This record gives C-alpha cells, sequence and structure tokens, in this order.
C-alpha cells in the first residue's frame, strides 16, 4: 500500500548473538 | 521545505514526508499516513474545492 518504498535490508539484533 | 524556512537554511522535504512529520508531531503514527495516502489527497482536495 506504501508509494515510493525500495527494496532493502534491515539489521536483527538478535540473530547474530544468538547464531 | 515545510516549517524550516522560517527557523534558518530552507531544506527541500517531500510533501508526503512533510505530512507524515505533522501527524506524528500530534500524536497520530506515520504509517496511517504511508498507507492511506490518496484517502487524504481526495479529501484534502475535496475540502479546498
Ligand atoms: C516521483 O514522482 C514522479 C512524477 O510523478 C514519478 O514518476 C516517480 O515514480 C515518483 N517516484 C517516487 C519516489 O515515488
Ligand atoms: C522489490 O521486490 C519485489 C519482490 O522481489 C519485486 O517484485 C520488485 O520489483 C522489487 N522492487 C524494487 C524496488 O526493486
Amino acid at each position: 500500500v506504501v508509494i515510493g518504498i525500495v527494496n532493502n535490508t534491515v539489521y536483527d539484533p538478535l540473530q547474530p548473538e544468538l547464531d | 521545505s515545510g516549517w524550516t524556512f522560517g527557523a534558518g537554511p530552507a531544506l527541500q522535504i517531500p510533501f508526503p514526508m512533510q505530512m507524515a512529520y505533522r501527524f506524528n508531531g500530534i500524536g497520530v503514527t506515520q504509517n496511517v499516513l504511508y498507507e492511506n495516502q490518496k484517502l487524504i489527497a481526495n479529501q484534502f482536495n475535496s475540502a479546498i474545492g
């Protein structure tokens, strides 16, 4: 529904610490 | 520019993002405007007309 959104990646402060 | 033209150098900014700023300034989250943008635009146009 958002107009003008671009594709990117966000960071997770739990995935690298758990893995 | 929004409100920066009255407090210093003018800064360019898209008008939907300025509307999101003004909506977040009163407590309403920016998602309702970023999602229902067409409805707000149509309501504003109808009010101006
Ligand atoms: C910006 O506006 C132009 C003119 O309508 C349009 O062609 C373009 O797709 C828009 N880009 C974004 C960031 O939505
Ligand atoms: C964003 O991702 C979707 C799904 O992969 C794709 O269909 C779309 O074209 C992509 N748009 C951009 C901004 O590259």
